């Protein structure tokens, strides 16, 4: 983690630097500060060094629970991390509400939790084969699944609230993305589940693996639901949805390929 | 210039007044010539004791303000009044407002008055023979606390896109640019010849403000275009048959005055209403002018004063110099002397010395802090706002290095209490500051709290309710109570959208302090 | 560049008065007397006062107590014509003094809307106690305050409405009698009235120290020690006349 430390060193460097030629400028304390708020330059080392804090936080975070393993799970993170980049600027546009660093930090809040969710997909996947099982391997799993499960509890009963009393202006995308974000959580938690059965009872136990198969097209079609659903509340409200058209192709390959997986077997 | 000040040099020294009072002038204020303060004092006072208005006027300021020679406030006096009994006009104002802010002398609207009522007097005079030069006063502590803001001067930009419309044939930028050609200031110095052929470019396409401008040029005269009588009273015509105010104004003013027809009256009555009902200042002045006189109609003080202050709120001086009469004299109103004096320290704020502040602010734009600091002292004895607000920036910043370093913080201090009791809010913080660092006077937290409250309360400003909350919270001056500082930051917070951050910033750091303090008293 | 005698420019205050013909001249050089020529040529030598080049404070005896009547028996006819009324902006307030503080909209000479009381009478600041900061805040300020409670509701937190009713010297205040100068209040309910009166004046320590002293300048017209056995609203106009007529007649 050299290059991040260096990084964070960097960020900070510079924005003490901006700090310190503002004080300099404006020797009291509010006109340094409302000098700080009106230039942009200055407030955009601010928010970078914001999102290098959150950055070395999700390292933390993920150390914390994952651990390293350098791979796949990579891969994995900066391919979605892009698209989940793309889609969450282009659904920002899909409205007039610019800039607002509130509604910015709630974008990417969203995408921390979501590239959680992928870590956490990937950490299942990995554990389905052959991994270190062990005590401290369930501990780090059950309990990232209860935060995410709680964390994603509470925003969408605030996102729902939300609507119920403003309305569907902007609120809703993020209900919408944190119910795929729980799909995601009782998948993962099925799926450890089904493993943690198998683990236990020694001899293969194949009569439920079938089981689990259908347990996944099922979640993966309430999943594919959910989507064409916020699809058509994206064309009740406004004019067109352009943000989440490729995602919903992907959800629906991958239910089309689950369920002729599932007719031919 | 810098060759005619040569001459004048070498001209002067032992010969005839003229160009000594000249070259003296413009030695104690660097301006045309390097600044010699000990050269203009010796000037000052061979003047002085020879006798000359300049002369004294110029060596009472050196002994007012402290430039030179050792403060004395005593003969300063004496200079100063020697030159307004010669027959000056800066001495005039000098005295003026040293007698209306109780400065040096004992405090007194009736000499204030009278002095602000010459020099009025002359002011009105100059700008009826002349027009009038509009005063672009720019204060540099709002310039560099905001240098995002487009300051009074209109850029060189939008100078070249106003010449290019009104080559391609934009009739009202010809307009526009001939009257900041004939007004001046705005970035574009007065000049007669531009704004003559702007004005004659626009009055073949058929403008009615160009004809109208061109006939009173022609009434008033210019050093280009010759005086003529009847060419301004044909361009008055012509600009009355469409309809345009300015042109009824010009008619009726022909009409009062015999310029190329008789003396009428009743149609000068006629064509200044008629003008006033379209909104034009000069028509409403002309009108409340001509009821307040009586010539043609009954003395009815009522509308005279109506139309006063009309022209007034529209920004013609002799509105407001012929109600600060009124009320010196009680005519029509009651005799208030207060107000007759503020009406006539603004009118004297537009006199011609008034165009020195910019000469000042390029001094202040060429590095050269000496004379621009020294101009802003001159002209913050007059008793402007604008001067007496730079000069004591100019000495707070420690960039003029003709005051002592160890005196630029008393009188930054004196030129800030000034310009507080003038209604600047800036000036009452700077003063809070000043009490409150450490600056100029000892450590005094009570009068910076004063100030700051007295900042909040009379203009509202977000800073000074920062201030006050702070003081609130760390018990500064008064008790520690944090209840207060809490209003006072929400307080600060509804003042102004600007101050959301700082706020936010202080009442975290309010609950982190209050949270600490709740579970140390709590188990 | 040189020194500024900020305490002369501060508390000495002087006034120039032209004497019709003296002689002055050759008299001491003491640094007291400043020679200057009118326009005219004429010469004249103005005789400074002794505050002047020395600065030094009269000796004015520090305030007392007042002898006589008490800061509460100078408010005490305050009682005998209260309820003073002023409007400012959209609201009229009437403060009767020991009574209340009320607040309401006048138009046409006639209460419309709503009612507001401002506080009653809580307690008065008794200036026998020293020890408290208020005091001295009291005597470094110069007026005497009084606090109204209880008042109408608010309709931002609702705490009821507190007044503060402050009183200073005027003596202009003498003709036009007892009436309130300035209104303050923040967005919250805080009202301050701050109101002249010269009934408090006679107080030494409520009265502002003017301590002017305007020393006279006298400006003997001087002439040449050749010449002088051969010889041997209105007020502000007839200065102006006497100073100019002076002038013009020295020069002869």
């Amino acid at each position: 983690m050299f290059r991040t430390a260096v990084m964070m060193a960097a960020s900070l460097a510079l924005t003490g630097a901006v700090v310190a030629h503002a004080y300099y400028l404006k020797h009291q304390f509010y006109p340094t500060v409302v000098y700080l708020t009106k230039s942009s330059p200055s407030m955009a080392v601010l928010y970078i060094q914001a999102f290098v804090l959150v950055f070395l936080l999700g390292k933390v975070m993920g150390k914390v629970f994952f651990g390293q393993l350098r791979a796949a799970e990579m891969e994995h993170l900066l391919e979605r991390s892009w698209y989940a980049v793309t889609e969450t600027c282009l659904a920002f546009t899909v409205f007039r509400d610019d800039f607002s660093p509130r509604f910015v930090a709630l974008f990417t809040l969203l995408l921390f939790l979501k590239c959680f969710h992928w870590l956490a997909e990937d950490r299942v996947d990995f554990m389905e084969r052959s991994p270190n099982i062990s005590w401290l391997f369930h501990c780090r799993i059950v309990s990232l699944m209860f935060l995410l499960g709680i964390l994603d509890f509470l925003f969408v009963s605030h996102a729902y609230h939300s609507i119920l009393t403003r309305g569907a202006s902007v609120q809703l995308v993020f209900g919408f993305e944190y119910a795929i974000l729980m799909t995601m959580v009782l998948t993962i938690f099925i799926k450890y589940v089904l493993h943690s059965v198998d683990l236990q009872s020694e001899n293969p136990w194949d009569n439920k693996a079938v089981y689990m198969l259908y347990t996944e097209l099922f979640t993966g079609f309430i999943k594919v639901l959910l989507y064409m659903a916020f699809m058509t509340i994206m064309i009740k409200v406004h004019t067109f949805p352009l943000f989440a058209i490729r995602p919903m192709y992907l959800a629906m390959r991958q239910f089309k390929k689950a369920v002729t997986d599932a007719i031919m077997s | 210039k810098r060759e005619a000040y040569r001459y004048l040099q070498k001209a002067a020294g032992m010969n005839h007044t003229k160009a000594l009072e000249r070259v003296s002038y413009a030695l104690l204020f660097g301006d045309y010539l390097t600044q010699n303060i000990q050269a203009a004092k010796e000037m000052f006072e061979k003047l002085t004791e020879e006798g000359s208005p300049k002369g004294q006027t110029g060596l009472g300021f050196l002994y007012a303000s402290g430039l030179g020679v050792n403060s004395s406030q005593a003969k300063a006096l004496v200079y100063y009044t020697f030159g307004a009994l010669g027959g000056n006009l800066i001495a005039h104002m000098i005295l003026g407002y040293r007698y209306w802010a109780g400065i040096g002398v004992l405090q007194s609207c009736e000499s204030a008055l009278t002095h602000y009522r010459l020099v009025a007097n002359h002011v009105a005079s100059d700008i009826s023979l002349t027009g009038g030069s509009v005063v672009q006063r720019i204060r540099l502590p709002d310039e560099v606390e905001n240098p995002g803001m487009n300051s009074g001067m209109l850029e060189e930009d939008l100078i070249q896109y106003y010449q290019f419309l009104a080559e391609k044939g934009d009739v009202q930028a010809q307009v526009g640019l001939g009257q900041l050609h004939l007004h001046g200031g705005r970035g574009v110095e007065q000049n007669h010849q531009r704004a003559f052929d702007y004005f004659n470019l626009a009055a073949n396409a058929g403008n009615s403000h160009a004809m109208a401008f061109l006939g009173k040029m022609y009434s008033e005269g210019s050093d280009i275009v010759p005086q003529s009588n009847e060419t301004a009273l044909h361009y008055f015509k012509k600009a009355a048959d469409m309809g345009n105010p300015v042109g009824q104004s010009g008619l009726g003013m022909a009409y009062l005055y015999g310029r190329g027809v008789q003396v009428n009256y009743d149609l000068a009555l006629k064509y200044f209403q008629k003008a006033a009902e379209q909104g034009w200042v000069d028509g409403q002045l002309q009108l409340g002018s001509m009821y307040y006189n009586g010539i043609g109609v009954k003395r009815d003080y009522k509308q005279a004063l109506k139309y006063f202050n009309l022209a007034s709120q529209g920004g013609h001086i002799l509105a407001f110099y012929n109600l600060a009469q009124m009320h010196a004299s009680g005519t029509g109103v009651m005799r208030s002397c207060h107000t007759a004096v503020e009406l006539f320290k603004n009118v004297c704020e537009r006199g011609r010395w008034s165009e020195r502040l910019m000469t000042a602010y390029n001094s202040y734009k060429d590095e050269d802090y000496n004379a621009a600091v020294v101009q802003y002292l001159l002209l913050a004895e007059q008793g402007y706002e604008v001067a007496q607000s730079n000069a004591a920036f100019i000495l707070d910043q420690r960039e003029a290095t003709i005051v002592g370093e160890n005196e630029t913080y008393p009188r930054a201090l004196l030129h800030w209490n000034r310009a507080a009791s003038q209604g600047y809010t800036v000036a009452r913080i700077k003063l809070g500051d000043y009490h409150f660092y450490g600056f100029g006077t000892d450590v005094d937290y009570e009068t910076a709290f004063i100030h700051y409250r007295l900042a909040s309360e009379q203009q509202h400003s977000a800073q000074a309710m920062f201030n006050l909350g702070y003081m609130h919270e760390k018990g500064l001056g008064i008790k520690q109570d944090i209840h207060l500082a809490k209003r006072f930051y929400d307080m600060a917070a509804e003042a102004s959208p600007d101050a959301q951050v700082p706020v936010f910033l202080a009442l975290c750091k309010l609950g982190v302090v209050y949270f600490l303090q709740y579970i140390r008293e709590a188990n | 560049v040189g020194s500024l005698n900020l305490e002369e420019l501060s508390e000495m205050r002087y006034g120039i008065e032209i004497l019709p013909l003296p002689v002055m001249g050759g008299q001491s050089q003491s640094s007291d007397v400043v020679i200057v020529s009118s326009k005219y040529k004429q010469r004249y030598e103005c005789r400074l006062p002794a505050g002047a080049i020395h600065f030094q404070r009269e000796r004015e005896e520090e305030t007392p107590a007042y002898q006589g009547p008490g800061i509460p028996e100078l408010l005490s006819p305050m009682r005998d014509a209260p309820c003073l009324l002023k409007t400012k902006d959209w609201w009229t307030y009437e403060f009767c003094y020991g009574r209340h503080i009320q607040q309401y909209h006048m138009e046409d000479s006639e209460i419309k809307g709503e009612v507001l009381y401002l506080g009653y009478y809580q307690s008065a600041f008794d200036w026998d106690d020293e020890t408290a900061k208020a005091s001295k805040q009291h005597r470094l300020k110069r007026y005497h305050s009084q606090t109204y409670g209880n008042g109408s509701k608010c309709d931002l937190n609702g705490r009821p409405r507190e007044a503060e009713v402050r009183f200073l010297c005027d003596e202009g205040a003498g003709i036009s009698g007892d009436y309130i100068d300035r209104v303050d209040e923040p967005l919250s309910c805080s009202y301050v009235l701050t109101i002249r009166t010269p009934r408090l004046c006679p107080h030494p320590l409520l009265r502002p120290p003017p301590s002017a002293a305007p020393q006279a300048i006298l400006c003997h017209p001087s002439l040449q020690p050749e010449e002088y056995m051969a010889y041997v609203p209105g007020a502000e106009e007839a200065q102006k006349e006497r100073q100019r007529q002076k002038e013009l007649e020295s020069n002869y």
